[PDB]
């Protein structure tokens, strides 16, 4: 074949329904809504082309290389039941296309331009199959669930955290005050709010210092290891690092990063720094719902979660199912497995489009946070099991007796539920009874149960399967 | 298929890929300067100072990024501030080319709100220049 | 007024319809779709609270500070004509809330959590009013339109660029070969494709060197300044910087960064570096359409564009209106102004919700790229004017005679239209004639016109006003 | 409006009594004593010009830029009660004139040259209006009053300090000796005299060390945070 | 010496008139990076005063136009041009853009004229780190000279910069911005001669000395006195010139005085008469205000200076024959004629505030 | 308005902006040297070594600040220490220009108290030199 100038259909080169996927290929599952009069085949082919090797007209330079070797391939197109104009288009990308160790580069190819194509009305990336051969190119999470528990000397229950409130406006001293009172009541961790960075009302270094004082006081008082996710999120990599450096020099256990608002490039840098210096890294998913809320368009959180695991994090927020923020049960159980486990089987009823083999890369600790309180405790232990962190900001700082009793209430509830589960009780059905029995016994818990008894978050789910 | 010649095919930025400008076409460009209230100005340079080069970089450390010699040319008189007469500009072209018949000469205009040259094109090349092609001999 | 534990409506504290905005406040315009039975006032108040100071239940720590001083304020709610359940909610954030110089922090507050709330069905950030007092805390773009033109010694016409194709798969030598041939035909710039970083088929340093050879050969040949956007986008800040360092040491004019996939933190770092070392920085907006395509949910591009201007970039992709990717005419003209100009007045018919004062921060050069060819030239020059870069990837490497004639074709078309506009011809109406006159005159252009004559991109616009 | 070489009055360009100041402008109040036969308007205009964009004769380069955008502006002249030849001249400087975060640059423009002009007898900068938009470009004080009190753990009273004397001449050991004895008595702070730096009678690093010993001894003795 | 005593309730006013810096103290200072002798030798310039020029308007010009103005001034015969004292780094022109375009201009002018050229690039900044970054860039561009506002930047920064200049071979031009806040009044403050001594110790190859005849105040006899203090190795006590103490500089290099501020071609004879050859004469408005642009403006100043120099060397008295020398050169040089026509009636004659 | 020419308008430091010095004017400068007790000396250079240049900087790191080749010229004999005769200097100009008729030649003088060249001006250029303008052709 010679060079022939001019436009031709994408499907002639990029729709390959007889292709047999390779075990090193990156696979992508796109929910595709084409424009009227654009065949699904041509639409899936466009997506495959413009996220790999092709453009809108034939180029002569193809002949200098091997398109067969490098092209992305739409290899399957699936109709969506209940939908007249929606398809799952499966795309296969050869491993050669990707920069080793770079989530940024994977995202740039797979989700870079295709979402803005005139020929489609909407597009959503549902899932990615990250092959072992690619997974191994990533440093991955600094520590992971096993190592974290080992360093913190904590076993046999979920971890308990708490976001200091109000979000903004507190001084560094009051921040530490709030942190000390929360930690000493039985919480393992407290945290900077995601938007607490460095501001006129509180500069970061002042906060780090006072918080360190608060961590060490609480630890000495309770005899349990304590931490506070100090936010390293910043305007520049240089600022982020300086904050990381300070935490290291204070000898504290854990820092945090907002990986989407800071970015994958910064996040990977920080994760590697945390690996080399032994800091735990808590990842906040600020901005995710801008990307992952709508069923028809965006990127599903499970992909954003896979991406984070590759980029690096010891903790990642997973949703609560039951709290103030959206998260459907079955889908959540699905991506929680994808964050934690070594090997996850294809399971369409949980949104898992591909079998995912993580090839021994450490698991990321899911963090349930946002509008939860003591009555949610049974449902939370039931959903997540022990390998999770449960966070109560308002649920601690909103207790009528202050932070310490607020923490004691959450700690009692968690431990009562953990005991009950261990004893053979069904937390799905006996949940309320376990909390009530603990109420009649613990006055701190009782005060909490009284205040939040009628509080529920029950709305119609937007992101459905 | 025709091949774009790499030999003696130097260009001169804006409008140099079009057929050489006629006097009528230069005049219309000058009207455009006036209609927009821009400041006309003439610049010139001898043949050796006409194209971008690197000689000064010998004196540099690792700082040559976006540094080129021969970007600056020599100003002919002053920018014609407050000029609303196209004929005045055309007369200055004649005057400039008369004084420097062997120089490269380009007409430029400045916008003072943005503070940037807002247009520019070559009006004269020396008749001894051998480093350029006529439009119909640019490809072979 | 004491501490009273428990849940109460957000609107009691956070809906302030009588509030008079301050000249230093950041203002946000949210397109809000509340759940059934959630009043617009409470929904707007929730969005204001959870992006500023508040959480789901009353916290005692409020008393230690001054909520009046720090709270975000929903100060106005606007019904959307044609919509039963959609509102524009206006929120005002005091300047104290934000970290100086940090787009990351601004995004973390304003778009961090609120998009995931169960109480709303969909949310879209339409606009932001960045006050001069906040703009001044940002280093901003390394050079900007004026300085760029001055350094490149290019005036009186749009700039011409070109993305090398195929996207991936070319060797470093062939990349340089394609670059040399494109630049020598009249293009000012060529570029790495957004997903060209460093890969098995082509490592970055090999590319940077061959490209440098190509740049310097084309420059010597044409006697015009030439550049090629070398991609610094990488997995880590360290890798990103190494690549920027190499460009610096090669003396080349310009590098590029994918600011959304790399991230704001990495990008600011790179902009500051580019400032300190005299490199132009071209910004690719890869991933934007995941965020900005849908009318009901996300963040509109004009905000992503404002964010980039603050973070830093000399170029930013703007869309083409007429090419393969979506961009509605009036909306585009609106954000092009916001990118370029010093002062832009409120204009609801172009999507400009707020008057924006940039207080002398340099303008960003818009880049029109994606599915364009010679017949688009008149429309492109008419939409953008001279202060733009027009990029023909396929429209160059797809020319039947190769890259050099391809470039000459585009250069001729651009210069013909520019000359015609300067003479008083209307490019909206005489556009075809101008191109045809140039065709009968230039064989390179004729060959391009023949091949792409029937090619258009006309689809129903998704992102409407 | 072309280029016209030659000297002309400053007031033609720099006295703008109808100018409405902007919220981002830096404002200066100068106490102005002009020479005999120099009108206050021309004197204020000279101060405005030579501290912003102007010099003594017309320059052609003005036309390349926009003087309207960059010029300092004498916008108001106030007579001083009880003074025949003293005025308060108000000048406005556009925010564009200043380097972000540099007090040096602000001083260089506003007080750089104008005080030495032959056309005035005396000049005094009485006040500056630093607009929020400029204030935000400064890192500012490392900690400030609230943070300081919080770190020292001191509330409810003025702080007490003390300068070691004699100003100069004391050895490092004796400096530390006097520091210990002063802190242990109830003072929160002691201090080096302003001219105590490093000298033949006492090198700085010697002092720092002995003072450290004094600080920590006083602190352990009194149970209160101490500093020098 | 000046720390606290000026604020004492027991006195109404206090002015430091002079300091005697003993050789034993002078020797503890690195001093100026190069000084008059070394500077002339590196620039290869002898037998006349140096000519400079401040770019105008003070603020508001872009980097490209800054370099444009620099090129056109330098090529006409000026040795130096300079950043205005308040030109640092600003929204309308960032420092690094300026440095690069100015370098282009310096090297273009130098190749055109065959004479060594330079432009005082302002390293004055908010922080020492910023100052040093600017100095580093100048070093890396291979340009001859930078500048510092020593009073508004401060002595600590200045001494740092002077040492850097010594170690890397950069000439350092000192602007005395703010001095008149301190030194104008006879009853209170610090006399310039002390600020000048301080600068010599701290480090500077050039320091502004006043003009006597221009727009800014400077009494003749007092100026001649501190010019000697800046330049010479040994200056005798001389009360009629304001010198309270004999000053022995023990071989510390001399500082080149810079006369600048509202001077033009007619002032040239008086300027050469006051300062002699070892000075720099700067014409900002006197170059950029010429009716024919910067190059003819520079040529006019160069012609005037050389004419006066030649006349003085021939035994002519510049105090009396000054006007004649300029007129003879006018009838000969059209550039100079145009300058003389425009500024003929322009004088700066006011009552002197700072008297002896 | 007249335009200062950038083309072949090279200068030679002190006095080069004046009309060429007459024998009488050269003699008066020599008298000024003698009257002040300065040490007269002659220096000379071939055309290629006449003007400041950068070729040696190719061997440098970042240390080219105030380095230029061709500042040093070649000394004619020795400095005339203790010379108290203006005619002696003038005869040395004649001898030097006779031996090197195609060289640039300059007269300089040294002060030994300041230890610095205290004056200097060009006294001969090669008659083949085409890189300079006569006074009345310096502007056009
Ligand atoms: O800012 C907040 O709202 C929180 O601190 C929770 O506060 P409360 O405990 O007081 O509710 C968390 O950042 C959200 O959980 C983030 O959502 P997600 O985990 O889904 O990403
Ligand atoms: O990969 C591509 O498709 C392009 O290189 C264009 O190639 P062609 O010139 O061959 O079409 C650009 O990256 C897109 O324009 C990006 O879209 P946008 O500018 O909208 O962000
Ligand atoms: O800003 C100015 O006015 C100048 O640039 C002179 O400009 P012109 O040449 O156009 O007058 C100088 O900095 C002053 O001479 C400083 O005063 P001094 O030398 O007394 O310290
Ligand atoms: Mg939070
Ligand atoms: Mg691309
Ligand atoms: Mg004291
Ligand atoms: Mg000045």
């Amino acid at each position: 074949a010679g060079f022939k100038a001019g436009v031709k259909d994408y499907r002639l080169t990029y729709y390959t329904p007889d292709y047999v996927v390779r075990d090193t290929d990156i696979l992508a599952a796109f929910r595709m809504t084409p424009q009227p009069g654009v065949p699904p085949e041509e639409c899936g082919a466009a997506v495959a082309a413009e996220s790999s090797t092709g453009t809108w007209t034939t180029v002569w330079t193809d002949g200098l290389t091997s398109l067969d070797r490098y092209k992305g391939r739409c290899y399957d197109i699936e109709p969506v039941p209940g939908e007249d104009n929606q398809y799952i288009a499966y795309v296969a990308y050869p491993i050669d296309l990707f920069e080793e160790g770079s989530v940024t580069n994977m995202f740039t190819s797979i989700v870079g331009n295709v979402f803005g194509f005139k020929a489609l009305r909407a597009l959503r990336l549902e899932d990615l199959r990250i092959p072992p051969a690619y997974v191994k190119t990533f440093v991955g999470p600094p520590h992971g669930i096993q190592v974290e528990r080992d360093k913190l000397n904590k076993y046999g229950r979920g971890l308990l955290g708490c976001t200091i409130k109000p979000k903004l406006g507190l001084s560094a001293k009051n921040y530490g005050r709030a942190v000390y009172e929360s930690l000493r009541g039985g919480l393992d961790f407290t945290k900077d709010d995601e938007n607490v960075n460095s501001q006129p009302f509180m500069r970061w270094r002042d906060r780090f210092l006072f918080v360190a004082e608060a961590i060490y006081k609480a630890q000495a008082e309770t005899g349990e290891v304590k931490g506070h996710y100090l936010n390293a999120t910043a305007g520049t990599c240089e600022e982020m690092m300086k904050r990381a450096v300070c935490a290291k020099e204070l000898g504290v256990p854990i820092i945090m990063h907002d990986y989407l608002t800071g970015g994958f490039t910064a996040n990977t840098s920080l994760a590697i720094y945390c690996r080399d210096n032994g800091l735990l890294l808590h990842i906040h998913r600020a901005m995710h719902a801008v990307i992952d809320r709508q069923r028809n368009h965006g990127i599903h959180f499970r992909v954003l979660a896979k991406a984070l695991r590759m980029s690096g994090g010891d903790h990642l927020h997973s949703g609560t199912v039951v709290g103030k923020l959206e998260g459907e049960r079955e889908v959540t159980l699905g991506f929680v497995d994808l964050m934690r486990d070594d090997y996850v089987e294809k399971d369409r009823s949980r949104g898992i489009y591909f079998t995912q083999d993580w090839c021994s890369m450490p698991g990321v600790m899911p963090v349930a946070s946002g509008g939860i309180h003591v009555w949610h405790m049974p449902a939370l232990v039931e959903i997540f099991g022990d390998d999770a962190c449960l966070q109560f900001g308002g649920g601690t700082l909103g207790h009528p007796w202050g932070n310490a009793p607020g923490a004691a209430a959450n700690r009692v509830a968690l431990e009562a539920c953990t005991q009950a589960r261990n004893e053979g009780r069904d937390l799905a059905r006996e949940g309320g009874d376990v909390i009530r029995s603990a109420c009649k016994w613990s006055p701190e818990l009782a005060a909490a149960c009284e205040v939040w008894k009628e509080i529920k978050f029950e709305f119609d789910t937007i992101d459905k399967l | 298929m025709m091949v774009w010649t790499p030999v003696n095919n130097k260009m001169f930025e804006t409008f140099s890929y079009l057929p050489p400008l006629t006097d009528e076409q230069i005049a219309a460009q000058v009207d455009y300067i006036v209609a927009n209230g821009w400041i006309p100005c003439l610049e010139f340079a001898e043949a050796d100072k006409a194209y971008v080069s690197n000689e000064s970089a010998i004196r540099f450390g690792s700082v040559s990024c976006l540094y080129y010699d021969n970007r600056y040319w020599t100003m002919w008189k002053l920018p014609m501030f407050g000029c609303r007469d196209p004929m005045q500009v055309l007369r200055e072209i004649v005057a400039c080319t008369k004084a420097f018949p062997d120089a490269y000469v380009r007409l430029v205009a400045f916008d003072n709100q943005k503070q940037v040259q807002i247009m520019g094109f070559l009006v004269q090349r020396p008749k001894t220049a051998r480093d350029f092609q006529p439009a119909n001999k640019r490809s072979v």
